[PDB]
RNA sequence: AGUAGAAACAAGGGUG
RNA sequence: UCCCCUGCUUUUGC
């Protein structure tokens, strides 16, 4: 009723009608924003000097018949004179304040859940818990983190989508909303929003920042989540660090990821180890997910993967059943086998004992790329149907299948230098290896492989020795179908022994999991990782591992001094140098360690030569074995991002660079604290 | 067409060919023998242009139990009037060269005048307007802007021409700024800021930062540039409600500030009093008038050039209360008239946002520092006072402070930055930032190269024409490179 | 004892205390009088440093022309402007081939944007030149008077409302004989017509409004900027959009990347060149500037450039997005405002406009003036000086960011052919380097080789400002890089104080400001709590909404002693209301209003989240929340903020000096144009959300809205029979007035 | 915590000339 | 006079 | 001379 009526005495007037009839609804937001005022210039110079006026703000006509025109102190809140260029009336802050304390009253229920995002930040801030500081070095990447607690992936697109189908159904238009989580969520904010006198745009705005993934590029040192992310501020330091969980039930997906990434680092960080067992149990009591301990969530989360699998066993819990294998899990459906220990000549003509299962078997293998059926016998495999979703995933299915069966073929089709034994003489497993070597390339292995027509049942396809789809020929026993999931998934949890050197073997004593194992994938944590150790920061960079070693060299240099005059081996073993042999060549390691004890020695026996910042330097490299040399090392050098940096035995050296007149310790360019004399 | 059916074929090693050996780069190498001192301007030492007195600033003093903006402005300055005895006729010591300073006595007569009429009034107003006298008219630049025609009307006169826009005449340093920088950088016996409230605190974190935060605000509350700052703030923030206020009549606005003494017991001290002109102020850099009178005990004939702008009258004589005894000393008056615009009065409100940047060098210092030691060693940084940096300079060598001194001299550098604002010193730090970098590289023996250090040199001089402040920070980089490459 | 805090560098690395080298904390420099003589200054430096050009006379516009292109090669190292054609297509070329498929993937996504952009979309800009009035207007002022025109003058090929259908019309425009403008003139208000032959108007479309620039940080001396009309922003719309495209799939290229994803880029490079290159490799990083960037580039390069990139692409494309450098070409700037003239003897002084210029006595200047006016007379066209050469408003931002780019990459092993090479970072006019060789003399080598392309392509490098290091340390736009980025607080100083939008949204963006500078710029604990005290003491004194327990004396002290005698819940009242301050550390993310939200009374909760309320009004989405803040350095960004709409988002009033001017008539204008908007607000409730888009008139979708709502309603049974027919007949009523 | 100088001299500065004591 | 610095303010317009 | 209007609006780009 009152819109036609505006309407009415808005054509009343001759250029007003001109303005309506003679401007298209598409050239509006041209004339809807003209205006004469420039954009503010200085605005914190014009609010002060316009705070200082009788009448600085602007209102609505209505506030007219709102609030008195003057006060009870006979202040006046609203003058008639009207703002440049609208109908607004100019008005004093005191209005303002008039309202907050003699305006209508209305019910305001509608705000907390209209307002949603902001709600929620103070609820998880409230229910948060708050742990110790720690002090020390904080390493900070720049990344693109994504900064909303809570959206439905969503775009700007179907965003806007459903926003005006919940808002403004009238003016949705000619779309039509078609998967299930718009029509809830759609659904939801219309029984939610329903009877809202809060301002359209107003809504739909906050729905847009509710329902909408923002990112930004920011520095950021721990967990990278968006409910951490939005406490940064609070959690990360330029020196601290805050621990703190907020209070919103830590998604299941986050802490699973979290503890994989963390049990990957701590097995790898425990491969080294003098005592790979019980520095794992040390580390694995000293490290909290997301401000909660490891070995809590390993009793409570049931979680598939070798790393955390591993740290169960090692704690003496229970374990997933099946057989990890080259990163994919074998469930043996049907048959038997018993271990035999063979000898057998390699490719590369080397002899070596293989252990080769006895018997017909049957298992699905289930992957995180691909699923299959592998019938097999002693060393020769009956059938493989494979379901990979890519030619590379389907290539290491076939692979991993074909070194499964522990055919002779493969054996001799082995080529080139391979070595079974580490860079340090640890001894392989020599499954693995082959499983390694044949996933560096497999076109020898193929070629060597054989061939079999196959004979296109069910619509079953071929593979050739070039990985295409063959349908007429196929390699010897394979087929490729693409099926979705494997059988059942397998729940049998059983219990096994754990090596000294982390070696799971099955209560007979068949190994069911070894530390080669473990993959590689360097990711970030989603939730706060607190690896709360003496020296346990190797997700930094390699320089960060040796600044950090040698500040933790100088803090410590009174109990340090003490231990290497009087017991060297002590210090010699602290689970604090391994980090920095990690990066020293292996090869080469021990021919610097006992060649740095040597001089320690020479330097215990001749009193007064006694160099401190030679110790400094030198402690470090002696952490491993001693392999006794006459070599006579002028610099060592250390491998950052592959690159091989030399430290000078006797000189300055850029790695590491000590001012005698600041009497300060640099080390890659970063200070590594202060030297005493 | 041409472009389409272009190919690259050896154009750029064509050109290069061709163009001649005199176009290259050749990097100069910067050793410790290279870099010279910057070379200062001659002239007239420089003179005093801050917006009210520093060192030589004296108050009037009242124990009142009211906290920052309470009390009426008017009534303060009554009672710590009323606080002295021993006013005297005044009389002229130091006259300004270029004005009338008669006007100038006709002007704090007028005033002494104006508050013993509000003061047998028993009302007093928030704001108190001053009459229109010829003296005030003059001494507030009334009625100097020459009339607007048009061109058409006035082309034929003889001096018509255009405004002078000439170079600024340069002065040279004085030693004056030395003293005042060292008067600023100094302890003083009473609080200055009291700063608000905020949430308590929940996490460890914010305890630490409690803790810290009050070490800070101790070094800080008890600085000399802290009570600039606070003087600065109220006289720019009463100077520019007034101007948007009554911008047709001459206010008179009391300098006031309170404090808080060692003994606890509050104060209010009243440095002096301020005219403001007409103030129809429409650009940013618009410029109204103020006159302004400052008590003080400082003899002007010892350091006459510093006070060029003033006129200085002796206005009575003090009894102050030493250890030893009593002695008389004279109480003089120095005024002068002064012109802020808006954009100066605005940036005057903020200095308060100064002690942010001291305190923020000084909380990342302390941070490198705890991260090598796994421990918050600001307690142990400023109540030992172990570690020392260079922060001065004396006859014997370079003079060492602890962090707080480094914390209070960081918040007096800020306070002159605010204090001595204008285009000479954003140019000298921008250049000489580079020179700066240029010293630090070479101290890391990064084998630092020039291409035109010359030219650099002449770009930093350029910007050194009559400011003190800049020329305090040339001498101080001068200073720097003396003992940055023995 | 003499204190110098310049000694403190003798400890403390110079990057590691690099914030007390930047005095912020004090006003920056401002421009008081005209612009007239930077502006003519800077035309000279411009025709100065391409003298050894070509003078042409242009047929259309009558105005000479200087053309540097494969001029002489250089002979000093004094800036150039003689870009070798061959050289820029080479590098371009090189271009191409390092990143094959880049200039075609960006020109696909160009041609996908330029036929979905609207006219509307040129309404986002900021004082913009006006031919119609002949003065700076806002950009939506600015184009509603240049379509009004263009419909005045039988062109409207802009009706659809595409952007492209808006540069046909400025064509057409252009190609008409004569053109009608409306001017205002009081003595009353009293309309004319004007003519304007063809050259006249073409010479308005070609004029560019120069200004001062002030409050720049770092520059003793101030220098002018320009801004060009509207017939000339669409085409550059479209180049910028294509330059985005390009520089987004390019590595060493900084924009539009902006702040922390700059620095992660630039540690990249650095550790790329230092960790890979073996201890052999000798390693040098330039942290060079490029001097008078703006006067020595050509719009006939670019023109080159984006003939290159456009190759195998329909000729519509082509010809829109090459007309830009075309009309840049061309280009005239206005002279400022003009003089001002003094009289000591009779104590008088006046204005000169810079029209006058072209033939007033030299009597009156100075030296340097009267050389100035001289030497710049002979290109004064109907009181505008034509500049062919250079770039003056730099609006080919990331074109120049392009070239700049291209010569970095014409330094891969392949290309240099030699030991040395080079890489780096470049944004706009700025540049880090790095040069690899084997020796110093490979360095030098390498460094002289890209100082001599550069000059071959039209860049200079300022040997007076830049300087070489080891890649250890070096300075880019400000960032300190010191074996890592170092972060410096005083370019942010003056962020921290009450922005002035109004009492929430200061709140809010203050206490926005501190987190992220917490997280960005290292803003310690302690620190950060006593910028909230300060903060919150400023916005206090600021918007004078002190604690009600306080007695200091203003004029909202009494509302605001009421109010808090009133209440009962004392710390659940807003600071904008004289309530205490409860932020702390952990809670600076969370908004006023919600951070309280439990401590307040149900009436002053009430009360004060009344959607009814008169002080808040809401414009178009994009200026929900969101401000408008400018940097110490760099252009105004665009802030957003978390805050409630409440009745402290009020907006402050606006200037009413029009009141006195002959422009006084727009204002009047402007409110109705609200008027009829407002009432659309009314009729479709999201045009403010979603822009509508339609052929037809106002009044006819509103009837045709009207009646639909009003039968619908009815059938609903919300309404009586007797208030349906009453707005049936005030519909048609409505419907039969639409005719006359 | 109470703020002191080394050199905060106790004699020299008589009578503090910027805000001294001078009560009857 | 003063502010200030390459050009300005030291009020600008309008009406009777 | 009183009175009325005005305090970023002939000048702030990207």
């Amino acid at each position: 009723m009152e819109r036609i009526k505006e309407l009415r005495d808005l054509m009343s007037q001759s250029r007003t009608r001109e303005i309506l009839t003679k401007t298209t609804v598409d050239h509006m937001a041209i004339i809807k924003k003209y205006t004469s005022g420039r954009q503010e210039k200085n605005p914190a110079l014009r609010m002060k000097w316009m705070m200082a006026m009788k009448y600085p703000i602007t209102a609505d006509k209505r506030i007219m018949e709102m609030i008195p025109e003057r006060n009870e102190q006979r202040q006046t809140l609203w003058s008639k004179t009207n703002d440049a260029g609208s109908d607004r009336v100019m008005v004093s802050p005191l209005a303002v304040t008039w309202w907050n304390r003699n305006g209508p009253t209305t019910s305001t229920v509608h705000y907390p859940k209209v307002y949603k995002t902001y709600f929620e930040k103070v609820e998880r801030l409230k229910h948060g818990t708050f742990g110790p500081v720690h002090f020390r070095n904080q390493v900070k990447i720049r990344r693109r983190v994504d900064i909303n607690p809570g959206h439905a992936d969503l775009s700007a697109k179907e965003a806007q989508d459903v926003i005006m189908e919940v808002v403004f159904p009238n003016e949705v238009g000619a779309r039509i909303l078609t998967s299930e989580s718009q029509l809830t969520i759609t659904k939801e904010k219309k029984k939610e929003l329903q009877d809202c006198k809060i301002a359209p745009l107003m809504v739909a705005y906050m729905l847009e920042r509710e329902l909408v993934r923002k990112t930004r590029f920011l520095p950021v040192a721990g967990g990278t989540s968006s409910v951490y992310i939005e406490v940064l501020h609070l959690t990360q330091g330029t020196c601290w660090e805050q621990m703190y969980t907020p209070g919103g039930e830590v998604r299941n997906d986050d802490v699973d990821q979290s503890l994989i990434i963390a049990a990957r680092n701590i097995v790898r960080r425990a491969t080294v180890s003098a005592d790979p067992l019980a520095s794992l149990l040390e580390m694995c009591h000293s490290t909290q997910i997301g401000g909660v301990r490891m070995v809590d969530i390993l009793r409570q989360n049931p979680t598939e993967e070798q790393a955390v699998d591993i740290c169960k066993a090692a704690m003496g819990l229970r374990i997933s059943s099946s057989f990890s294998f080259g990163g994919f899990t074998f469930k043996r459906t049907s048959g038997s086998s018993v271990k035999r220990e063979e000898e057998v000549l390699t490719g590369n003509l080397q002899t070596l004992k293989i252990r080769v299962h006895e018997g017909y078997e049957e298992f699905t293998m289930v992957g995180r790329r691909a699923t299959a059926i592998l019938r097999k016998a002693t060393r020769r495999l009956i059938q493989l149907i494979v379901s990979g979703k890519d030619e590379q995933s389907i290539a290491e299915a076939i692979i991993v299948a074909m070194v499964f069966s522990q055919e002779d073929c493969m054996i001799k089709a082995v080529r080139g230098d391979l070595n079974f034994v580490n860079r340090a003489n640890q001894r392989l497993n020599p499954m693995h290896q082959l499983l390694r070597h044949f996933q560096k390339d497999a076109k020898v292995l193929f070629q060597n492989w054989g061939i079999e027509p196959i004979d296109n049942v069910m619509g079953m396809i071929g593979i050739l020795p070039d990985m295409t789809p063959s349908t007429e020929m196929s390699l010897r026993g394979v087929r490729v179908s693409k099926m979705g999931v494997d059988e059942y998934s397998s729940t049998e949890r059983v219990v096994v022994s754990i090596d000294r050197f982390l070696r799971v073997r099955d209560q007979r004593g068949n190994v069911l999991l070894s530390p080669e194992e473990v993959s590689e994938t360097q990711g970030t944590e989603k939730l706060t990782i607190t690896y709360s150790s003496s020296m346990m920061w190797e997700i930094n960079g390699p320089e960060s591992v040796l600044v950090n070693t040698y500040q933790w060299i100088i803090r410590n240099w009174e109990n340090v001094k003490i231990q290497w005059s009087q017991d060297p081996t002590m210090l010699y073993n602290k689970m604090e140098f391994e980090p920095f042999q990690s990066l020293v060549p292996k090869a080469a390691r021990g021919q610097y360690s006992g060649f740095v004890r040597v001089l320690f020695q020479q330097m215990r026996d001749v009193l007064g030569t006694f160099d401190t910042v030679q110790i400094i330097k030198l402690l470090p490299f002696a952490a491993a074995p001693p392999e006794q040399s006459r070599m006579q090392f002028s610099s060592l050098t250390v491998n950052v991002r592959g690159s091989g940096m030399r430290i000078v035995v006797r000189g300055n050296s850029p790695v590491f660079n000590y001012n005698k007149a600041t009497k300060r310790l640099t080390v890659l360019g970063k200070d590594a604290g202060a030297l005493m004399e | 067409a041409y472009v389409d059916g272009f190919e690259p074929n050896g154009c750029i090693e064509g050109k290069l060919s061709q163009m001649s050996k005199e176009v290259n780069a050749r990097i100069e190498p910067f050793l410790r023998t290279t870099p010279r001192p910057l070379r200062l301007p001659d002239g007239p030492p420089c003179s005093q242009r801050s917006k009210f007195l520093l060192m030589d600033a004296l108050k009037l003093s009242i124990e009142d139990p009211s906290h920052e903006g309470e009390g009426i402005p008017l009534y303060d300055a009554i009672k710590c009037m009323k606080t002295f005895f021993g006013w005297k006729e005044p009389n002229i010591i130091k006259p300004h060269e270029k004005g009338i300073n008669p006007n100038y006595l006709l002007t704090w007569k007028q005033v002494l005048a104006e508050l013993q009429d509000i003061k047998n009034e028993e009302k007093i107003p928030r704001t108190k307007n001053m009459k229109k006298t010829s003296q005030l008219k003059w001494a507030l630049g009334e009625n100097m802007a020459p009339e607007k025609v048009d061109f058409e009307d006035c082309k034929d006169v003889n001096d018509l021409k255009q405004y002078d826009s000439d170079e600024p005449e340069p002065r040279s340093l004085a030693c004056w700024i030395q003293s005042e920088f060292n008067k600023a950088c100094e302890l003083t016996d009473s609080s200055w800021v009291e700063l608000d409230e905020i949430g308590e605190d929940v996490a460890p974190i914010e305890h630490i930062a409690s803790m810290r935060r009050n070490y800070f605000t101790a070094e800080v509350s008890h600085c000399r540039a802290t009570e600039y700052i606070m003087k600065g703030v109220y006289i720019n923030t009463a100077l520019l409600n007034a101007s948007c206020a009554a911008m047709d009549d001459f206010q008179l606005i009391p300098m006031i500030s309170k404090c808080i003494t060692k003994e606890g017991r509050r104060k209010t001290n009243l440095y002096g009093f301020i005219i403001k002109g007409r103030s129809h102020l429409r650009n940013d850099t618009d410029v109204v008038n103020f006159v302004s009178m400052e008590f003080s005990l400082t003899d002007p004939r010892l350091e006459p050039h510093k006070w060029e702008k003033y006129c200085v009258l002796e206005i009575g004589d003090m009894l102050l209360r030493t250890a030893v005894g009593q002695v008389s000393r004279p109480m003089f008056l120095y005024v002068r008239t002064n012109g802020t615009s808006k954009i100066k009065m605005k940036w005057g409100m903020e200095m308060r946002r100064c002690l942010l940047q001291s305190l923020q060098q000084i909380e990342s210092m302390i941070e490198a520092e705890s991260s090598v030691k796994e421990k918050d060693l600001t307690k142990e940084f400023f109540e030992n006072k172990s570690e020392t940096w260079p922060i001065g300079e004396s006859p014997k060598g370079v003079e060492e402070g602890s962090i707080g001194k480094v914390c209070r001299t960081l918040l007096a550098k800020s306070v002159f930055n605010s204090l001595y604002a204008s285009p000479q010193l954003e140019g000298f730090s921008a250049e000489s930032r580079k020179l700066l970098l240029i010293v630090q590289a070479l101290r890391d023996n990064l084998e630092p190269g020039t291409f035109d250090l010359e030219g650099l040199y002449e770009a930093i001089e350029e910007c050194l024409i009559n400011d003190p402040w800049v020329l305090l920070n040339a001498s101080w980089f001068n200073s720097f490179l003396t003992h940055a490459l023995r | 004892m003499d204190v110098n805090p310049t000694l403190l560098f003798l400890k403390v690395p110079v990057q590691n205390a690099i914030s007390t080298t930047f005095p912020y904390t004090g006003d920056p420099p401002y421009s008081h009088g005209t612009g007239t003589g930077y502006t003519m200054d800077t035309v000279n430096r411009t025709h100065k440093y391409s003298e050894k050009g070509k003078w042409t006379t242009n047929t259309e516009t009558g105005a000479p022309q200087l053309n540097p292109i494969d001029g002489p090669l250089p002979e000093d190292n004094e800036p150039s402007g003689y870009a070798q054609t061959d050289c820029v297509l080479e590098a371009m070329a090189f271009l191409e081939e390092s990143h094959p498929g880049i200039f075609e993937n960006s020109c696909l996504e160009t041609m996908e944007i330029v036929q979905q952009t609207r006219v509307d979309k040129l309404t986002q800009g900021r004082q913009t030149y006006d031919w119609t009035l002949n003065r700076n207007q806002p950009a939506a002022t600015a184009l509603a008077n240049t379509i009004e025109v263009f419909r005045s003058n039988g062109l409207t090929a802009n009706e659809s409302g595409r952007l492209i259908d808006f540069l046909k019309d400025v064509m057409d425009s252009m190609d008409k004989e004569e053109m009608e403008i409306t001017t205002h003139f009081q003595r009353t208000i009293g309309k004319k017509k004007q003519r304007l032959n063809k050259r006249s108007y073409l010479i308005r479309a070609l004029t560019l409004n120069t200004m001062t620039k002030d409050a720049e940080r770092g520059k003793l001396k101030r220098r002018a900027i320009a801004t060009p009309g509207m017939q000339i922003r669409g085409f550059v719309y479209f180049v910028e959009a294509l330059a985005r495209s390009i520089c987004e799939k390019l590595e060493q290229s900084g924009l539009p990347v902006g702040g922390n994803e700059k620095k992660a880029k630039l540690a990249n490079v650095v550790r790329k060149m230092m960790t890979n290159s073996q201890d052999t490799e000798l390693s040098f990083t330039i942290t060079g500037d490029n001097t008078k960037w703006n006067e020595n580039q050509n719009p006939r390069m670019f023109l080159a450039m984006i003939t290159y990139i456009t190759r195998n692409q329909p000729e519509w494309f082509r010809n829109v997005l090459s007309i830009a450098p075309i009309m840049f070409s061309n280009k005239m700037a206005r002279l400022g405002k003009g003089y001002m003239f003094e009289s000591k003897s009779m104590k008088l002084r006046t204005q000169v406009p810079a029209e006058m210029l072209a033939n007033i006595d030299l009597k009156y200047f100075n030296k340097s003036t009267r050389e100035k006016i001289e030497k710049i007379r002979p290109l004064l066209i109907d009181g505008t000086a034509s500049l062919s050469p250079g770039m003056m408003m730099g609006m080919f931002n990331m074109l120049s960011t392009v070239l700049g780019v291209s010569i970095l990459n014409l330094g891969q092993k392949k290309y240099t052919k030699t030991t040395y090479w080079w890489d780096g970072l470049q944004s706009s006019d700025d540049f880090a380097l790095i040069v690899n060789a084997p020796n110093h003399e490979g360095i030098q080598a390498g460094v002289d080789r890209f100082y001599r392309t550069c000059k071959l392509v039209g860049i200079n490098m300022s040997k007076k400002k830049s300087y070489i290091n080891r890649t250890g340390t070096f300075e880019f736009t400000s960032f300190f890089y010191r074996y890592g980025f170092v972060a410096n607080f005083s370019m942010e100083l003056p962020s921290f104080g009450v922005s002035g939008i109004n009492e929430s949204a200061d709140m809010s963006v203050g206490v926005t400001v501190i987190k992220n500078n917490m997280i960005n710029n290292d803003l310690g604990p302690a620190t950060a709590q006593m910028a909230l005290q300060l903060f919150i003491k400023d916005y206090r004194y600021t918007y004078r909404c002190h604690r009600g327990d306080t007695q200091i004396q203003t004029r909202r002290a009494f509302e605001l002693g009421k109010l808090w005698e009133q209440t009962r819940s004392k710390a659940g009242l807003l600071v904008s209301d004289g309530g205490p301050n409860l932020y702390n550390i952990r809670n600076l993310h969370i908004p006023e209003v919600c951070l309280k939200w439990e401590l307040m009374d149900e009436d002053y909760q009430g009360r004060l989240c009344n959607p009814m309320n008169p002080f808040v009004s809401h414009k178009e989405i994009d200026s929900v929340n969101n401000a408008v803040v400018m940097p110490a350095h760099g252009p105004a960004k665009s802030m957003e903020y978390d805050a409630v709409a409440t009745t402290h988002s009020w907006i402050p009033k606006r200037n009413r000096s029009i009141l006195n001017t002959s422009q006084r008539g727009i204002l009047e204008d402007e409110q109705m144009y609200q008027k009829c908007c407002n009432l659309f607000e009314k009729f479709f409730p999201s045009s403010s959300y979603r822009r509508p888009v339609g052929i037809s008139s106002m009044v006819e979708a509103m009837v045709s809205r009207a009646r639909i709502d009003a039968r619908i309603d009815f059938e609903s049974g919300r309404i009586k029979k007797e208030e349906f027919a009453e707005i049936m007949k005030i519909c048609s009523t409505i419907e039969e007035l639409r005719r006359q | 915590y109470s703020p002191t100088s080394p050199s905060y001299s106790p004699t020299s500065p008589s009578y503090s000339p910027t805000s001294p004591s001078y009560s009857p």
